[PDB]
C-alpha cells in the first residue's frame, strides 16, 4: 500500500491506499464520505464528481494515489458550519433541482466550481457547463434556475429569468 | 397442537437465544460514528452554597469537548428538569448543592477515560450550610432551609404556606368515625414502624446515548427508559423538538426494577451536549453513582395503629406516615397520588372505618421513593398492616393466623369497596390461608416453637424460631383513566397487532420489558386468541417510532393494561376474520363457531376456514363490504385495577449470641388469576422473594450527620450470592379478575410486597416471647445481635 | 469497473519517465489525465503492471512560442488550451476544437499529448493536429527524434512511437495573421466521439484560396489528411463547385467504421458535409 | 394500497404508507394531503415508506398508483381521524356533533365560534381525557381497494 | 502504549493498550466484544467474567497489558463452529436461568470454569461455586437447575 | 472506576524487581494478583506512576518442605493453596482459611504474598500466619532479611516492609501431626471482609492443651496474635472455664472498627464468639 496525505474538506487526511483503488472508493468506502455517488462505469455521469484543486473531476477516473498532496470538497463539505447551507443547495431546493438526489452531490460540486470559472452565466452557458453530469430526474430545466438562483444569491444581483 | 405455545404453557423464552450468546443490545453496547463519552463531576458535600466552577484546566485537557455547567443550561430553562411528582430536580447544581453526589458539571470526552481525567481537573468552591437528614427535624422552627429555589422561609404549619421543608400533606378516609372508633375501642394497638431506604440496584445501571442529527433536526436517545414514551413527550416539553422529531429506543434493559421510570440528570445533559456538539454522546453511571443519585426506594416512617374487641374483631386502622424524600420530590407516581396507593394499608381484612395522612419533607438525601417493587408504596402499606395485625395479636394474647382468618374479607363481598376507597376486584383469602396453612403444618409448628422456647428458658439452646405470616393484597395494573394518569396523560396502555399475508405477525406494545419476559408473553395471549403458534409472531416494544403510545412497565401494569390491550385487539381481529368466513363459506356470521384455529358452520363442522386461511383471504380475496388486510390495535383504559393476593409463610432461625439468622423454610403461595406462564411467574417470585430477604435482612442506604452517604457500594449493600438465597417454595390458587379480558392480574411485585412483612414478621416473631417489641429492619447479625443484648440474653 | 492491480511510479523528469518505461516493457505505460487509460483498465481490456504517473514532471506543461512555432507540453490540458489567451489569437482552431471535446470534468484532466498519442480514431486532436502540420517531439532511450503528425498514424492503436519512448512536446507552426479556421463535428450528444469531424485551416487574398489543409476525424483506422481535397481548393473562389471536387477527394480515402453511429456510407458522407461546412465558416474567418 | 396515521399528544404526526418513493416527493406529499384532512401543518407530520416491519403492507410504486391508492388510504384514514376527533370536540364542548363546524383546523359551535377546539387540543384531549365511550389515543389505518382506476 | 498480542474465542488479536486500559473495556470497546458486562465498581458482581489461561476472572480487575499472551473465552465463544448452543447456553433457556440477560455471560462463563473444576457438583458446591457473580432477576434458584441440566448433558456425551 | 495513568513493568527476576522497585522509588508499586490495588486504583485512591507487576518472575511461585518449614512463594495463589494436597496434609488450616476468602475469581489471581503485604485488617492470612508464627522473607537492594508475621503489622496499611524490598517467601513452621487447627470467620456474606475471625492451632496430650496459638482478624487497626489468650488455654482440659479465661483475654487486646458491619462492641464479642468456636473446633480435630 501506497501512503497518502491530504485535504478532505478543509481537514487533514492520512491514509494508506492500494494503487488501483479509485478515488471515488476511497472517498466513499475508507473516508465514509458517502454523498458522492457511482452512475456508471465509463467515466459519463458525473455523479462522482469531486472538487479538486480548483478542478471538477470524475472521482471514478483517477486513482487515490493521483490525489496525494491535493485538496477535496465533497458535498459534505459545502454547508457552512453554522448548519446554513451554501447558495447552491439552497437553490436545488428552492427551485426543485432535485428528485431522486442520485445526481445531486455531483451537479452541485460541479456547479461550485461552474460559478468560479464563470460568476454570471447565460442559460446556454449553463448548459453547455454542466454537460458532464447526467439526471434522470428532472429534465434539467429545475437545475438550470437552481444554478441562475445560488448565482444571483451570490452576486447580489439577478442575470437572466 | 405441539406448536401452539399459548396461554398457561411454559414457554421457553425467546429472549434468551440472543442473551446466553452474548448478542442482547444494551445501551453501552452501542457505538456510533464520532460518540463521545460524558460524566459528571459530582458535589463532595451535601449541603452548600457553590461559590465557584473552574472548568478551565479541563476544558484544556487533550481529548475535551466540552464542560456543561449550569449556566450552559439556563439559557435553554435545562437546569431544572420537572420531575414526575410534580417538583423540579436541579439538573447541574446552580446556587447551591443539596446532597452528596449531586451532578455540578458535565464533562464531554473523546471517551470514558479521557471523561474521567478530566473530571478530576474541575475545581469547585463551596460553602458549607447546615445539614438536614433527619426528616423527623425537618419541620422544626430552625431546620435548614433547603430548596431556596422554591419555597421562602416557613418555619412553623400555621403560615400561608407550609413550612420551607414540608412538600404536601394528603390525608384520605373518614376522620371522625375513626376518631370516634378509637376513643371508644377496648383496644388500641399502636406502634411506629419504619421501612428503610433501600435501593433497587439494578445489575445495569442508569444509561443513554444521544445522538442530535443536526442536518436533519432529529434527536435519536437510546436509553435505559421503562417508559419511553413518556420520555419522549417530556423530552418534547422540554426541548422544543417536536415528538415526530424525537427518536427514543429503549432497546434491552439490563433490569430496572423501578430504578428507570423517571429522567436523571445524566439523559439531560447527554441530549444537550449532543445537541451543542451535532456528534452523538454517551453516558454510563458507576455503581457507586447509581447508589447514591438515583432512585431511593422506602423512607417511610408509619405510626400504625388499630383498634380493636378483646375478643380480636379489627374496628379501624388509624396511619400517619412521614415521608422523607430527599432534596427534591422526584417520587414516581400517578399524578393525584403523592403517596402513591398507600391507602391500600387496610389490606385483607373488613374493617368500618380508617384514615391515613401522609406528610413529605425535604432532606439532604438523593430522591426517589417509589422504586424496587413498591407498586407505589403499596410495599409500605402492606408491612404496616401486617406488621400490626401481628403486634395488635400480640396485644391480645392472639394467636395472629387466627386475627386473621376472623377479619378476613369473605370471597362473596368481592368486589369490596374498603374504607380508603379502593374497591377490590375479586379474592379467596379463607382457602389461601388454609392451603398455607396445611402445608406448612402451621399448628404443629407453634407446637414446636413453644417447646423450643421452653428449652430456651431452661439453657438447652441458644437458637430461637421465628413464624412469619403475610397475607396480602396487591393493587396493580394502573389505571382508570378517572384518576390515574402521568403528568396528565391517563394511565391506559395498548397493542397493535398485523397479521401477514402467510399468517404470520408483528405485534408491538405500549409497555417495556427490563426482563419480565414480555416478548415470549404477550405472543401467548396472541397464540391463543387466534390459533397462531407464539413462535409466528414477533414481539416488540421500546421503538417511540413503532410501538402504540404506551405508559410503560411498573406498577406490574403490564398484564392488566397491554395484556388486556393485546386480548381486545385480538379479538377485533378475531370479529372480522369471522366476517370474511361468512362471506367464504356464504354463511351468516351468526352460523359460525370458533374451534381454536378455525371458524366452522354451526351443524356443518365440516365446512370451516382456518385462521391462516383467512388472513390470506384478507389480501388475496378481501371481502368488497370490507378492508383489505388484518390487523387491529387496542389502546385500553382499565375498569378498575386488579388485586393479585398472596399468603407467604417464614420460618426462621435465629441465634441469639450472634444475631445469624438462618431461613428454614420459605413458603409463597401466590393468586394472580389466570396464569400465562407458569415458568415466568415462577421466576418472577423466585427474584422477588430474594429482594424481599435482602431488603429485611440487611439492605440499607444511610446517611450520616454531616450527610454523607453510607454504604453505597457493593463492598457495604446487602445483594445475596446463591450461597445466602434460601430455597423457595411457591404455590398458588387462581381467582380471575372479573373485569380482565382474560382474567389475569398482575404478579412482578407481589413477592416483594409481600415477602419484606413475612420476612420481618418472622424475626419479630422469634423474639416475641421475650418482649422485643418491634424490632426495625434490616434484621442483620450486629442488630438482632443487639436486640438480644438488651434483653439480657448474653450474660 | 475495477482495474487489475498495479505498481504506481511518479518520476521527477522526463529522463527519469523514459528510463522506467524502457526498463519496464510493455508492462508498464504512461499515465497522464487518465481519460482515457483509466477507462479500459477498469474494464480489464489493458492491465498493465505498471503506470508510470508524469504528473510531477513540470517540464511537460506549457504553451511556449519559439521560432515559427508554438510549442505544447505533451501533459497540458484540455482546460488550459481553452483558457489560453495566446492559443486563442495565435491558433484559434485549437480553442474551438478542444470544446467540442469530452465534457468540463475530462476537460480537466485530459491532456494533448495524451489525445496525440492515445491512438483512437475517434480522438479529434490528431487529425487538427495534421491539418496544422504538426509535429510530434519524441524523446526515448535512444535520444529525441521529430515525428510529423501526418506520419504518426498507422492504425487503431498502432502508432509510430517506440518501445520506451514519451511523447513529450507537440510543435505547431504558427499560421499566418488573418487566416481561417473551422473545426466542424457531427456527434450524437455532448461527450460523444464524432460520427465525422473536419478541422479546416485556409488562408485567402483577393477573392482566391492561397493555402487549405484539411483533416479529418474519426472516418477511418486513424485521422486523415485530405491532402488532394485541400489542394483542390487552392486558387478557387471556395464556392460549391469546388467544395464539390474537394468533397469527392475527401469522401475518396475515408473508410469508416460501421457502429452505432451508423453505417458506412453515412460517416463518409457526413465527412464531405462537415468539410463543407467547416470551409464555408473558415472561408468567412479568413482574413 | 394503505396508510396509517397516528397523533403523538403534543399535536405531531407519524405516518406510514405501503408504497415506496424513488424520487416521486412522498415524504413531502402525502404529509400534504394530511395537513388538510386535520389541520395540522405538513412540517409536523413525518412520512415513512419501506420499511417492511412498520409501514403497512401495500403494493409498492409503480403504475403511477401512489396517488390513486395510498393517496386515497390517506385521506380515508385522516378522515377516521377526523371523526373521532368531532367526537371528542363534541364532548368536551358539550353538544352535539351536529352542532359542530369544521374551519380549516377547528371544530367551532355552529353560531357560537367562541366556541370551539382545534385538533392540536383534540390530540391532547385523546391522551389526557378520553371520552368514556372512546379509546385513548388518537390514531388510524385504511387499505383502500379502489373502485376503479383513475384516467388522467 | 504497549503491544500485545492474544487469542480470544480462538482467533489471534494485536492491539496497541495504555496500560490503565481495564481489561473488560478492551474487551467491549476495542475487540467489540459486548457479551461481557459492567455491573459495579468493586469487583463483586461477576458480570465481566471471563475464562482466562484456565481460570474464572473478573475483566475488570485486571489490565489489557497483564492478558498479553493469554488465551480468552467469553461468551461469544461458547457456541460451537456451527452455531449449537453449549449444554450450559441451552440448560440457561430451558430451566429459565435468566430474565434480564445482564448477568448470564458472566454466570455462564463461570460455570463453564467450575464444571471443568468440578463435572457433578452438588447443589451445595455449584452455590458455593458461583458466589463471584450477583443475579438480580433469578434468585438464584433456576441457576442452580441450569447448571445441573447442563452437568447431565456433559455427562452424557462420551 | 478508571484509574490514572501508569507506566507498566514485567521484570524477568526478583533482581530485576528490586532493582526497579528501589530505581523508580515510592511512585511504583508492585502488582502481584492485582485484587486489592487494582480496586483502589480505580477508585484513585491509589494513583502510581509505575506498576511492576510480578508474573513473569517463576521464582515466586511454589510450595515447598525445607526442613521442618514449609515454604511458600509469594505469587502463590489462594487457588493453589487450596489445591495442594501437600499443603492440606501438613497446614490444612490454610486451605479451610482460603476457601473463606473472596470468591473463585479472586482466589484465582489474589496471591498469598498479596494478602500478607497488602495492610488491610481485613485480610484473613495476616493473622493465621500470626496464628502460626510464620515469617515473611524479604528481597531488597540490601540483601535479604526476615520478619516475624508478628511483626509486620503497624496500622492500617503500615508494615515493616522498606523501600524497594519484595516479600519474596512465606515460611511456616508445620504444626505437629494430629494438631487441632481451625480458621471461624463471621461476614455479611460471601466476599466481606470479616466482623470478626479467630485462626486456631493447638495441640493436646492426655486430655490436656499442649500448646495453643490465636489469631484475630479484623477487629483492630491491624492483624493481632492473642498471646495471653493462647496461653491460659495450655494445661488445660479445653473447658468452660479454660475458655471464658481465653475469651476474656482476646477480647482485651481487640480495638475494632465500627462500619457496616457493627459496631466496636459486638465486634470485640464476636471475636470471643469466633475464637470459643475455633477452639471446640480444633479441640475435636486434635
Ligand atoms: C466520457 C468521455 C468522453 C470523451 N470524449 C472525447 C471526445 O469527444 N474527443 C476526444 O478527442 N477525446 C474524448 N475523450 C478522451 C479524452 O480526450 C482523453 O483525455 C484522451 O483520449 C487521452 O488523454 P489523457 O491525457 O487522458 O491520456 P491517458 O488516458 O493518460 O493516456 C491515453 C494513452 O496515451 C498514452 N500516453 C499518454 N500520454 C503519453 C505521452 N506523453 N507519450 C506517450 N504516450 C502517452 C497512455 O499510456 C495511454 O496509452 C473522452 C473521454 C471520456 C472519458
Ligand atoms: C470482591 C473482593 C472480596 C475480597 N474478600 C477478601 C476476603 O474475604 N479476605 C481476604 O483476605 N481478602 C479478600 N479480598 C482481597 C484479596 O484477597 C486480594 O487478592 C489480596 O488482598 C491482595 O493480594 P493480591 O495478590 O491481589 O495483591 P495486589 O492487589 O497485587 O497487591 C496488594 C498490595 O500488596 C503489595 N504487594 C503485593 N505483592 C507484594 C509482594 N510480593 N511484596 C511486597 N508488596 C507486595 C502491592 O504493591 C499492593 O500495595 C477480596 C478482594 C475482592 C476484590
Ligand atoms: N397473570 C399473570 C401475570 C404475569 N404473568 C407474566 O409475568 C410477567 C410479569 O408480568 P406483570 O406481573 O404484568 O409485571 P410487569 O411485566 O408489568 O413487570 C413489572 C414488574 O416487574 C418486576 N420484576 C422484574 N423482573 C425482572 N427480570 N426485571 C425487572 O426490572 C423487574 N422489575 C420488577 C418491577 S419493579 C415491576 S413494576 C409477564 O411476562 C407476564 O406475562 C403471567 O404469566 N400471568
Ligand atoms: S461514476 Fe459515472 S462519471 Fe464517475
Ligand atoms: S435527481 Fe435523480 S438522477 Fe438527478
Ligand atoms: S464489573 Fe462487577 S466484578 Fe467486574
Ligand atoms: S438475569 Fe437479570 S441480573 Fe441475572
Amino acid at each position: 500500500k501506497a501512503h497518502i496525505e491530504l485535504t478532505i474538506n478543509g481537514h487533514p487526511v492520512e491514509a494508506l491506499v492500494e494503487p488501483r483503488t479509485l478515488l471515488i472508493h476511497f472517498i466513499r468506502e475508507q473516508q465514509n464520505l458517502t454523498g458522492a455517488h457511482i452512475g456508471c462505469d465509463t467515466s459519463h455521469c458525473g455523479a462522482c464528481t469531486v472538487d479538486l484543486d480548483g478542478m471538477s473531476v470524475k472521482s471514478c477516473t483517477m486513482f487515490a494515489v493521483q490525489a496525494n498532496g491535493a485538496s477535496i470538497t465533497t458535498i459534505e463539505g459545502m454547508a457552512a458550519p453554522d448548519g446554513t447551507l451554501s447558495a447552491l443547495q439552497e437553490g436545488f431546493r428552492m427551485m426543485h433541482g432535485l428528485q431522486c438526489g442520485y445526481c445531486t452531490p455531483g451537479m452541485i460540486m460541479r456547479s461550485h466550481r461552474l460559478l468560479q470559472e464563470n460568476p454570471s452565466p447565460t442559460e446556454a452557458e449553463i448548459r453547455f457547463g454542466i454537460g458532464g453530469n447526467l439526471c434522470r430526474c428532472t429534465g434539467y430545466q429545475n437545475i438550470v434556475k437552481a444554478i441562475q438562483y445560488a448565482a444571483a444569491k451570490i452576486n447580489g444581483v439577478p442575470f437572466e429569468e | 397442537a405441539e406448536k401452539l405455545q399459548g396461554m398457561g404453557c411454559k414457554r421457553k423464552r425467546v429472549e434468551d437465544i440472543r442473551f446466553t450468546q452474548g448478542k442482547g443490545n444494551y445501551v453501552d453496547d452501542v457505538k456510533l460514528p464520532g460518540m463521545l463519552f460524558g460524566d459528571f463531576v459530582r458535589s463532595s458535600h451535601a449541603h452548600a452554597r457553590i461559590k465557584s466552577i473552574d472548568t478551565s484546566k479541563a476544558k484544556a485537557l487533550p481529548g475535551v469537548f466540552a464542560v456543561l455547567t449550569a449556566a450552559d443550561l439556563k439559557p435553554l430553562n435545562l437546569h431544572y428538569m420537572p420531575t414526575l411528582a410534580g417538583d423540579v430536580q436541579a439538573v447541574l447544581a446552580d446556587e447551591k448543592v443539596l446532597f452528596q453526589n449531586q451532578e455540578v458539571a458535565f464533562v464531554v470526552a473523546k471517551d470514558r477515560y479521557v471523561a474521567a481525567d478530566a473530571i478530576e481537573l474541575v475545581e469547585v468552591d463551596y460553602e458549607p450550610l447546615p445539614v438536614l437528614v433527619d426528616p423527623f427535624k425537618a419541620m422544626e422552627p430552625d431546620a435548614p432551609l433547603l430548596r431556596e429555589d422554591i419555597k421562602d422561609k416557613m418555619t412553623g404549619a400555621h403560615g400561608a404556606r407550609k413550612h420551607h421543608n414540608h412538600i404536601f400533606r394528603w390525608e384520605i378516609g373518614d376522620k371522625e368515625g375513626t376518631d370516634a372508633t378509637f376513643a371508644k375501642a377496648e383496644v388500641v394497638s399502636k406502634d411506629m414502624f419504619t421501612y428503610h431506604r433501600v435501593h433497587p440496584s439494578p445489575l445495569e445501571t442508569c444509561q443513554c446515548v444521544a445522538s442530535m442529527d443536526k442536518i436533519k433536526g432529529e434527536l435519536t436517545l437510546w436509553g435505559t427508559f421503562q417508559a419511553p414514551h413518556v420520555i419522549r413527550t417530556v423530552v418534547s416539553l422540554i426541548s422544543g423538538l417536536p415528538e415526530h422529531k424525537i427518536h427514543v429506543i429503549a432497546p434491552d434493559i439490563g433490569g430496572g426494577f423501578g430504578n428507570k421510570v423517571g429522567a436523571y440528570s445524566g439523559y439531560v445533559c447527554a441530549v444537550v451536549a449532543s445537541i451543542v456538539l451535532g456528534v452523538p454522546v454517551k453516558w454510563v453511571e458507576d455503581r457507586m453513582e447509581n447508589l447514591s443519585t438515583t432512585s431511593f426506594a422506602r423512607d417511610y416512617h408509619m405510626t400504625t395503629e388499630l383498634a380493636a374487641t378483646k375478643d380480636g374483631k379489627i374496628l379501624a386502622m388509624r396511619c400517619h406516615v412521614l415521608a422523607d424524600h430527599g432534596a427534591f420530590d422526584a417520587c414516581a407516581d400517578p399524578s393525584k397520588w403523592p403517596a402513591g396507593f398507600m391507602n391500600i394499608c387496610t389490606g385483607s381484612y373488613d374493617m368500618p372505618v380508617a384514615h391515613l395522612a401522609v406528610d413529605g419533607v425535604y432532606t439532604n438525601k438523593a430522591s426517589g421513593g417509589v422504586a424496587y417493587r413498591c407498586s407505589f408504596r403499596v410495599t409500605e402499606a402492606v408491612y404496616a398492616i401486617e406488621r400490626a395485625i401481628e403486634t395488635l395479636a400480640q396485644r391480645l394474647e392472639m394467636d395472629s393466623a387466627d386475627l386473621r382468618i376472623k377479619n378476613f374479607i369473605q370471597p362473596e363481598q368481592f368486589p369490596y369497596m374498603a374504607p380508603l376507597g379502593w374497591e377490590y376486584d375479586s379474592g379467596n383469602y379463607p382457602l389461601a390461608m388454609k392451603k398455607a396453612m396445611d402445608t406448612v403444618g402451621y399448628h404443629q409448628l407453634r407446637a414446636e416453637q413453644k417447646a423450643k422456647q421452653e428449652a430456651f428458658k431452661r439453657g438447652e439452646t441458644r437458637e430461637i424460631m421465628g413464624i412469619g405470616i403475610s397475607f396480602f393484597t396487591e393493587i396493580v395494573g394502573a389505571g382508570p383513566s378517572k384518576n390515574c394518569d402521568i403528568l396528565g396523560v391517563s394511565m391506559f396502555d395498548s397493542a397493535e397487532i398485523r397479521i401477514h399475508p402467510t399468517g404470520s405477525v408483528i405485534a408491538r406494545m405500549g409497555t417495556k420489558s427490563q426482563g419480565q419476559g414480555h416478548e415470549t408473553t404477550y405472543a401467548q395471549i396472541i397464540a391463543t386468541e387466534l390459533g397462531i403458534p407464539a413462535d409466528d409472531i414477533m414481539i416488540e416494544e421500546g421503538n417511540t417510532d413503532t410501538a402504540p403510545y404506551g405508559l410503560g412497565t411498573y406498577g406490574s401494569r403490564s398484564t392488566p393494561t397491554a395484556g388486556a390491550a393485546t386480548a381486545v385487539a385480538a379479538r377485533k381481529i378475531k370479529a372480522k376474520a369471522q366476517m370474511i368466513a361468512a362471506h367464504m363459506l356464504e354463511v351468516h356470521e351468526g352460523d359460525l363457531e370458533w374451534d381454536v384455529d378455525r371458524f366452522r358452520v354451526k351443524g356443518l363442522p365440516e365446512k370451516f376456514k382456518t385462521m391462516k386461511e383467512l388472513a390470506w383471504a384478507s389480501y388475496n380475496s378481501p371481502p368488497p363490504n370490507l378492508e383489505p388486510g388484518l390487523e387491529a390495535v387496542n389502546y385500553y383504559d382499565p375498569p378498575n385495577m386488579t388485586y393479585p393476593f398472596g399468603a407467604y409463610f417464614c420460618i426462621m432461625d435465629i441465634d441469639v449470641d450472634t444475631g445469624v439468622a438462618k431461613t428454614r423454610r420459605f413458603y409463597a403461595l401466590d393468586d394472580c388469576g389466570t396464569r400465562i406462564n407458569p415458568m415466568i411467574i415462577e421466576g418472577q417470585v423466585h427474584g422477588g422473594l430474594t429482594e424481599a430477604f435482602a431488603v429485611a435482612m440487611g439492605q440499607e442506604i444511610r446517611y450520616d450527620e454531616q450527610g454523607n452517604v453510607l454504604g453505597a457500594s457493593f463492598m457495604d449493600f446487602f445483594l445475596p450470592t446463591a450461597v445466602e438465597t434460601p430455597k423457595w417454595e411457591t404455590d398458588y390458587t387462581v381467582t380471575p379478575s372479573p373485569h380482565h379480558p382474560i382474567g389475569a392480574k398482575g404478579v412482578g411485585e407481589s413477592p416483594h410486597v409481600g415477602g419484606v412483612p413475612c420476612f420481618s414478621n418472622a424475626v419479630n416473631d422469634a423474639y416475641a416471647f421475650l418482649n422485643a417489641g418491634h424490632i426495625q429492619m434490616p434484621h442483620d447479625a450486629w442488630r438482632l445481635w443487639k436486640v438480644g443484648e438488651q434483653l439480657g440474653l448474653h450474660v | 469497473m475495477i482495474p487489475g492491480s498495479f505498481d504506481y511510479h511518479r518520476p521527477k523528469s522526463i529522463a527519469d519517465a523514459v528510463a522506467l518505461l524502457t526498463k519496464l516493457g510493455e508492462d508498464a505505460r504512461p499515465l497522464a489525465g487518465g481519460h482515457s487509460l483509466i477507462p479500459i483498465m477498469k474494464t480489464r481490456l489493458a492491465t498493465p503492471e505498471h503506470l508510470v504517473d508524469l504528473r510531477d514532471i513540470g517540464d511537460l506543461v506549457g504553451i511556449r512560442e519559439e521560432g515559427t512555432d508554438v510549442v505544447i507540453g505533451a501533459m497540458t490540458t484540455q482546460h488550459a488550451l481553452i483558457g489560453s489567451d495566446f492559443l486563442a489569437a495565435k491558433l484559434p482552431i485549437i480553442r474551438e476544437t478542444s470544446l467540442l471535446i469530452a465534457d468540463p470534468q475530462i476537460r480537466y484532466m485530459g491532456t494533448i499529448g495524451g489525445n496525440a498519442a492515445n491512438g483512437d480514431p475517434g480522438n479529434d486532436m490528431p487529425a487538427l493536429m495534421q491539418c496544422l502540420g504538426a509535429a510530434y517531439e519524441l524523446t526515448g532511450p535512444e535520444g529525441a527524434r521529430i515525428v510529423a503528425a501526418r506520419d504518426y498514424y498507422q492504425g487503431a492503436y498502432f502508432t509510430a512511437i517506440e518501445p520506451g519512448e514519451l511523447l513529450t512536446a507537440i510543435r505547431i507552426p504558427v499560421p499566418p495573421t488573418g487566416h481561417g479556421y473551422a473545426y466542424e463535428k457531427l456527434k450524437r450528444k455532448i461527450g460523444d466521439y464524432a460520427t465525422a469531424a473536419a478541422a479546416v485551416v485556409l488562408t485567402m487574398s483577393g477573392g482566391k484560396c492561397v493555402t487549405a489543409s484539411i483533416g479529418l476525424t474519426n472516418v477511418a483506422n486513424t485521422p486523415l489528411w485530405a491532402e488532394e481535397a485541400g489542394k483542390v481548393l487552392v486558387g478557387t473562389a471556395l464556392d460549391k463547385p469546388a467544395l464539390d471536387k474537394a468533397v469527392a477527394l475527401a469522401e475518396a480515402i475515408t473508410a469508416p467504421a460501421s457502429d452505432g453511429r451508423g453505417p458506412a456510407e453515412y460517416r463518409t458522407k457526413m465527412a464531405g458535409v462537415m468539410l463543407r461546412r467547416a470551409v464555408e465558416r473558415a472561408k468567412a474567418r479568413a482574413k
